[PDB]
């Protein structure tokens, strides 16, 4: 029965893109701020109510909105962020396809959108247009109008078979 | 955006969690956190402690136990959506967005009791039951009695939902209709249907309404209209009409919503039948 | 050549790998966090207890109520106090300790009420009416004399909120002599001018880092930016300000919000003769930076009312009025969407009243050839409207036989505003080339277009041209990115600087060869065939004391260049009153297209904003002046599910701009066209007159 | 005018308030810390186990032993492995886990041994001898024929260590396309060229932030900088490297370390006729960047041996030889101190052997008028040595009657090396002026001198001229700060750019006034008296598409300009053998003095380094090739207690440089003059011949 009061911090471990980090947090701190504070600034805060998805990372195989998880709650988790898709500078096929199909403008939804896409393509190898759209409906983008994002995801699905 | 300060408890086992909650009236347990954390962030709640129940993995499970499915409270939307429970799986599928369903749990949705939630429409229709655990032991209650009012579950300091029970509804037909402005939103209107055919007679029918009252209700009048009858265009139209009798909605408009109950009941009957 | 090719974005690599640096990704040693306390009332006298870590408007603008309110607050969401803490979490704890004393005053929400001056938005205004001019052109009397019929109604273009996915934000640091200010802004150089003006000194560097979009919401300096900057002079620590998204909704990016009381004069054959009536625009509270932005936009709305039509006279009485709400600002199109929406709705209302075909009425009334000066003095410079409409009829005919309802609209638009723009190009001894633009892209991909332009001029591979922007220290100056000006005005500056560089490389090459031909960076003696390489020219320029760093300023002498097009949608409405868009076609003429991939990308982004205004979005206040929609659940920007199943974009080059690029702007065109396209479509399905937006579900059942 | 005035430093405000930003004050998100494992042996074969967080030379320069050793290490302190960790504390924990396998080879420490090629410093050298040329001039045969007497000895100028108070350090970040590299370096633009050359691509931005001094130690790119940069390409996180001071002592800033075997030919009346012998310079290990730096310095030493004297012939056999120690680099004066030290010691040795007065012998042998070309081809360009010496005799006479021993020396010096230097000046629309230099000041205060120059040219207040440097993105290019070139070469570039700006402001002013007078930034019609202000000219330049951003490159056509002077000290030695310096006088001719306060500040800083070499400092190795002095306790740089009680600095302007500033360099002059001044003084007190430094206590008892 580990008990941490308001005015303490607790040491946690997070395994992020294959590497272990160790930090001390108050209980109320959100995982999204801790990830950023550890240098993962590609994880973005677009809202305060869990709608936008700009903060999406893979936690233990699951796409999650890291703004809606306490950092202490993530203790011991494995987390992938967009910074961990490319191997030795070769782009992951989802990244390549976003570039080829012009699926980003300001780029701010892009890490989260790519992470949801990664997760989605691991659920459903060959998704319909409709399943793609459903499958990214937690990720808002204000710039692109989505059409190119759907195109990139289909192109990536085919690259991935 | 930023929660208030609070203490935190990581208990070794259930017994410990229960005791801490007993003794600390205003500590809140944390499951998928997708209703608790958003409320911390807006500072609409200020508990002294958050108690973490998430790592009790024997609280996550789908078990078919005779003609009951037993569902661990920590089972997520995503897993329920993937497990072929008639009506309930499809209903879980509709909840929020993929990220949300990856974390949200059935125990936390029903302990929270938002009057526009998806599950209560299915759970009222199913005559679901809620196993409630205490250091004192277990109490099983009917979903209907558990849902005392919007945001008001039948839970005392010291207790947790540990299990949801539903009949297996084999051979039943079903549909969850969710009206929404955008993918990802809570229901503007939700209609959950279960029915079973003996020949072309409606042998059993159950209709649940969410987002149109303070708690989920049965569409009693739509049920009366269909039960035991042979299906045709006329009775469907009539049942869809009578479903409006159970809707007491709040201003879309209250009037628009009541009208939508009829539209979604009709979509539900026709979808389940097809 | 690279110009005209769908070249993929040089910007993408950093951003798809999460190696951008937006304002909140930046930190300095000892950075403190700043949050603002905001008015919970529409109109109130205020007293705020100044306390440790608690600053008030008196610390910022003593004797004034703007940028920060000191005695009197004029809108829910107005900053009334500033707290400073060790970090964001503690800053928001500290917000709850601030002690504000309110005296609730009377307030006005409706600009039609407000213009009666019965209740003043602020104590010290002579008038809630900020601007009031009667716009007249052609011969309105003759129009209404010759008419067989007149039609009247009131059309609303409701308030919306820009809602870029990254909010405003800023980081300010004064070292004792110099202020360095990072901001999620639309232009580093313009923000610098704003801060120089407000603070009274010139030693200010501004950095626009990556910006997560803006859509007009980040042109102005906001009250928080002025305050942060002024605080940084005082505190001598770096100070980070990032609003919550609730804050952003309540305080920033409100746009549109204009009403037209109209009467149209027509002949029974669908000839539109003339228009008159009253335009009422809601400026919200008197914040000078916003008022000035939006009031210029009011004028854009009136002046574009004649659209692409051969109107004979009009008479429009224009009001821009304050009310007790968030001050109104540019949003994507900045007045032009409202004006095109007004004329394109009126055109359909008439078509529907006279049983004329919605496409035929437009072919009937369309201007023939360009140039043409509209009734309110806008010169439409080049192209051919009729001919573009003939091209577009083929899609209208196809859509008319599919299942659903068709809507069309035709637009014309103003872009590429002056007064000037800058480009610097520089070559290092080893040969490296860097191009700097004085514009400030924030998603639109102009840097790729700039690299295509400069590489064509220099005849070099495009990877040779690094493109930079957004630091007041790496270029002489700049204007900014807004008014769909960047590829046109900023690209013309790029073309001039690259040309100056090429001319210079030529003469150094000539000097080295004794003479007075350039290919791919090398210079060759046109018989005797002696050649000096690019790299040899560059090293010799340095040895000869000759600089290869050059800056061009392209002064804009021409008036705004005008693209135009026709857009079409096919929709369905179901038994719940939900609208589904099946297909959308855009046919645009934007002059020379520098990059069709990026141009279409702009068309589509705008189209979906314009559709969302028609079908989803709206900023509404309860009668206590509280914004009802303050998060992404209640302010419903579209997900991927709510988009047209397909959007096909086509362009025709019938009219080039007079600028060296030949291009006109498209950044805003999509948002201008889509709203009435979509509303016309839905109206065909319903079929009652649609007078306001968003179209609600219950209005369609 | 500001030029010639002791204007106080514009640089001081940030630094006295602790708001600088030196390299270790900079952080980026996720920055990792880098430390190097270093050879514990002078010469060894190595195997290093590559492991998690442990990189080796193979990761940096496979197939080579430089910059990082892979198979064979050649000096104690050489980097042999690189560790990466979360922070500095953990990095140094990780150092202790690295697994190195050494095969000790034979090594050579003494360059005189080494030049016999009996033991090679590295396996793969043809020869330890890096450079070997016989220097001949005039008629040495005639000199030794005509001599009444010859004197012989061996003089040592021992190894010292630059010891700037801030060590090297660097921060490297590659975003996928571009490397940004911050470094405690002497020039951002030169470091960029070094990294471009090593890494094979051009997309590198270098930032020189505040630098805590260098004294020649930060000209070259060090092995750690190449490695950090190459690692940053691979790792994709920012990587901070900061050595401990033990590391710094062992690996960087070693300079001097030259031996002269001499024989001098004199007439009995103290005529110095000629010199011959052998110069041996210790390059330490073969690191190409350092070898190349120091070998140019060897040449400076030989070529300055004739000093200010009318020598008739000389014949010097020059060696630059490797040994198994830290490679040798420029230290303040960069070869010139050793050469002047050699001739000024020889002059006193002769004076003492012939009972001639130390001042009289110099007046006897001094060149009469300038220009004059010395025996080894150095043209001393302007001034009057004899006359400066007459001025200085008055202080010698005064000092000769005070209590203690007097030493004098006279120096001449080479400064203001090419090949070019850059300046950019730019004016923003609101009027703000920024001047950028391509030099890289790191304590010397050139930016104040630049601001004085530009303000005189523009006729504006000095506070109007912000001066920036040290970012490869804010200026076309640059050379750097070293060879006492910055105020002269960099200031001439500043003068050209400011003049171009003024000329441009004139013609825009003329255009605005119809004509073809400038005062204080304003232009006036020389009857009719119509006037346009500075700010109006600037706004109109932008409206007219005319840029006010200009870059000048000053190509250096002249050979190095040569200051000279005479310095004098009065010392006492006590019964413990401790030396106390009572007074020191410097008389210098450095051409036009831009800023006497800053010039004297340079004279004094150099003087104290030169005195410390004579009296305190020395880098010595035990016979295992371990440096004996690796901290500020054992390497005794002076405290405030060890300085002359007073240093009076005077200048005379008898000879200006040919450059537009008229100035010559003084950055190095103090260190050149003080060493033999002080040694000559001590020698007068002892009175045995002093042949080596530092003078130890036990040698004086
Ligand atoms: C963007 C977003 C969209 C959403 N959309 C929908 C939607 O469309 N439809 C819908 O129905 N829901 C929606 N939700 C809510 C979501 O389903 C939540 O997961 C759910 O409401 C709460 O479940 P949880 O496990 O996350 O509970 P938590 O947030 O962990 O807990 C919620 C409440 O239950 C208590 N609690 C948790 N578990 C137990 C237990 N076992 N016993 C007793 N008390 C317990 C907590 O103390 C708390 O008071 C959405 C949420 C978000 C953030
Ligand atoms: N004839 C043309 C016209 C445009 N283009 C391409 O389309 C884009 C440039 O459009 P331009 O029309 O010059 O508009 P701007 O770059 O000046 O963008 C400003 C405009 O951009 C719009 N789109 C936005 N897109 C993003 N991602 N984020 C915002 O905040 C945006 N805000 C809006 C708003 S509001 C405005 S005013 C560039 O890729 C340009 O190369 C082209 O190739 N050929
Ligand atoms: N005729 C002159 C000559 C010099 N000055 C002033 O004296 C200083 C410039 O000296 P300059 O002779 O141009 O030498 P640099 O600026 O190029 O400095 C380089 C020189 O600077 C020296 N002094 C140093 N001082 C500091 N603080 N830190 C170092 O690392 C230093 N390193 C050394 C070394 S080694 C070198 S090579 C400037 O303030 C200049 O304005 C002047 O006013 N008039
Ligand atoms: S920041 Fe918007 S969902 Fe996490
Ligand atoms: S690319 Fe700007 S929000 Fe998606
Ligand atoms: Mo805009
Ligand atoms: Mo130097």
């Amino acid at each position: 029965m580990k008990i941490i009061n308001s005015d303490q911090k607790v040491k946690i471990t997070l395994k992020i893109n294959g590497e272990k980090y160790e930090t001390e947090v108050e209980p109320r701190r959100l995982l999204v701020h801790v990830l950023r504070e550890l240098g993962f600034t590609g994880v973005h805060i677009g809202c305060d109510t869990s709608n936008c998805g700009a903060c999406t990372v893979i936690m233990n195989g699951k796409s999650v909105k890291s703004c809606t998880v306490l950092a202490v709650e993530a203790d011991g988790a494995e987390i992938l962020t967009v910074e961990g898709l490319a191997k030795d500078g070769k782009l992951h096929p989802i990244q390549e396809a976003f570039w080829e199909n012009h699926a980003l403008q300001c780029g701010y939804c892009t890490p989260g959108m790519i992470m949801e896409a990664y997760w989605l393509l691991r659920e459903k190898p060959n998704p319909t247009e409709e399943e793609i759209r459903e499958g990214i409906s937690g990720n808002l983008c204000r710039c692109t109008g989505y059409q190119n994002i759907v195109k990139a995801i289909k192109a990536a699905a085919e690259k991935l078979s | 955006m930023y929660p208030p300060k609070f203490g935190y408890v990581i208990p070794d086992n259930l017994n410990e969690a229960l005791e801490f909650l007993e003794e600390h009236q205003d500590a809140r347990p944390l499951a998928g956190g997708h209703s608790l954390i958003p409320m911390l962030k807006l500072r609409l709640i200020r508990p002294s402690y958050i108690v973490e129940i998430r790592r009790f993995s024997n609280l996550s499970y789908i078990t078919k136990d005779g003609n009951l499915y037993k569902i661990g409270a920590l089972t997520t939307h995503y897993n329920i959506s993937k497990s072929s429970i008639p009506l309930l799986s499809e209903t879980a599928s509709n909840i929020g967005d993929p990220q949300v369903r990856n974390m949200g749990t059935i125990g936390g949705s029903i302990s929270h009791l938002d009057p526009s939630a998806d599950y209560p429409a299915a759970l009222i229709a199913m005559d679901a039951k809620v196993k409630i655990t205490s250091r004192k032991g277990d109490r099983v209650v009917n979903f209907k009695s558990f849902a005392k009012d919007m945001f008001t579950p039948d839970l005392n300091p010291g207790e947790l939902v540990t299990e949801i029970q539903v009949p297996t509804f084999e051979g039943y037909k079903f549909s969850y209709q969710k009206l929404e402005r955008r993918a990802g939103d809570f229901a503007i209107v939700g209609v959950a249907l279960l029915l079973k055919l003996s020949g072309d007679v409606i042998e059993d029918v159950r209709i649940g309404l969410t987002a149109v009252n303070n708690v989920a209700v049965r569409a009693k009048g739509a049920e009366e209209e269909l039960l035991g009858k042979r299906l045709n265009d006329e009775i469907i139209e009539k049942a869809a009409t009578r479903a409006m009798e159970s809707a007491n909605p709040t201003s879309g408009s209250a009037e628009y919503k009541k009208k939508m109950v009829k539209v979604l009941t009709k979509r539900a009957i026709i979808t389940a039948l097809k | 050549m690279y110009i005209g090719k769908p070249i993929k974005r040089i910007e993408d690599l950093r951003l798809i790998t999460g190696k951008g640096a937006y304002v909140d990704d930046i930190e300095l040693p000892g950075t403190l966090f700043v949050a603002f306390v905001r008015s919970k009332y529409p109109h109130a006298r205020i007293k705020v207890k100044k306390e440790e870590g608690i600053f008030t408007g008196e610390d910022i603008n003593p004797g004034k109520d703007f940028p920060i309110a000191t005695k009197e607050t004029t809108y829910v969401g107005q900053p009334i106090a500033i707290v400073i803490a060790k970090d964001r979490y503690e800053a928001y704890d500290l917000i709850e300790s601030v002690e504000v004393e309110y005296e609730e005053l009377d307030y006005v929400l409706d600009p039609e009420k407000a213009l009666e001056d019965k209740v003043k938005v602020h104590s010290g205004l002579s008038s809630n009416i900020y601007y009031h001019e009667r716009w007249k052109g052609g011969d309105v009397e003759k129009a209404f004399k010759e008419a067989d019929l007149t039609i009247s109604d009131t059309l609303i273009n409701q308030r919306v909120i820009a809602s870029p996915l990254e909010t405003r934000g800023a980081l300010a640091y004064f070292d004792g002599n110099k202020l360095t200010f990072y901001s999620s802004t639309q232009s580093a150089h313009y923000l610098r001018r704003n801060l120089v003006d407000f603070l009274g000194f010139e030693n200010i560097r501004v950095i626009q880092p990556d910006v997560g979009g803006a859509f007009g919401s980040k042109i102005i300096a906001h009250p928080e930016e002025y305050a942060l900057a002024k605080l940084a002079l005082m505190l001598r620590k770096p100070l980070k300000w990032v609003p919550t998204r609730t804050e952003e909704f309540i305080s920033a990016g409100h746009g549109r919000d204009k009403k037209l009381k109209f009467e149209v004069a027509v002949k029974k054959d669908g000839t539109i003769l003339g228009i008159r009536g009253t335009l009422i625009a809601n400026l919200g509270a008197p914040y000078p930076d916003a008022n000035d932005d939006e009031s210029g936009n009011v004028k854009s709305t009136v002046r574009m009312l004649p659209g692409i039509y051969k109107i004979i006279g009009a008479d429009i009485d224009a009001y821009a009025v304050h009310t007790n709400i968030t001050p109104t600002q540019s949003y994507r199109g900045a007045g032009r969407p409202e004006g095109i929406y007004f004329i394109e709705r009126i055109v359909n209302i008439v078509a529907d009243e006279l049983g004329i075909d919605q496409y035929e009425i437009r072919l009937k009334n369309a201007i023939d050839t360009l140039p043409y000066t509209n009734i309110f003095g806008v010169t439409y410079d080049s192209g051919n409207v009729k001919k573009l409409l003939e091209i577009g009829k083929k899609y209208y005919d196809e859509l008319k036989k599919e299942d659903g309802c068709v809507g069309v609209s035709s637009y014309i638009e103003i872009t590429a505003f002056g007064p000037w723009e800058v480009a610097r190009i520089s070559v290092k001894y080893d040969g490296k080339i860097t191009l700097v633009t004085g514009t400030g892209p924030h998603g639109q991909g102009d840097a790729t277009a700039f690299a295509q332009i400069a590489a064509d001029v220099l005849e070099l591979p495009i990877e040779k041209i690094e493109v930079r922007w957004g630091d007041t220290e790496i270029i002489e100056d700049g204007i900014g990115t807004w008014g769909s000006r960047t590829v046109t005005i900023g690209g013309s500056a790029v073309l001039l600087a690259s040309q100056k560089l090429k001319d210079k490389l030529i003469e150094i090459g000539a000097k080295i060869l004794n003479a007075d031909e350039y290919k791919e960076g090398n210079v060759t003696h046109k018989k005797n065939g002696n050649k000096v390489t690019f790299n040899e020219i560059v090293k010799n320029a340095f040895k000869m004391g000759e600089s290869l760093d050059t800056t061009a300023i392209y002064n804009v002498k021409q008036p705004p260049t005008t693209p135009y097009g026709v857009h079409l949608a096919l929709v369905k409405v179901d038994g719940t009153g939900k609208v589904f868009v099946k297909k959308y076609v855009a046919v645009d003429d934007v002059g020379t297209v520098i990059n069709p991939l990026l141009a279409e990308g702009q068309a589509i982004g705008g189209i979906v904003q314009g559709m969302a205004q028609a079908l989803l979005e709206g900023a509404f206040f309860d009668e206590n002046g509280q914004l009802l929609t303050t998060n992404f659940q209640d302010y419903p920007i579209p997900t991927a599910v709510e988009i047209p199943e397909k959007i096909d974009w086509y362009y025709e080059i019938l009219g080039k701009s007079p600028h060296p690029t030949g291009s006109k702007g498209i950044g805003e065109a999509g948002a201008i066209a889509a709203t009435p396209t979509i509303i016309n479509a839905v109206e065909q399905c319903i079929k009652k007159r649609i007078t306001k937006m968003p179209v609600k579900f219950e209005e369609l059942v």
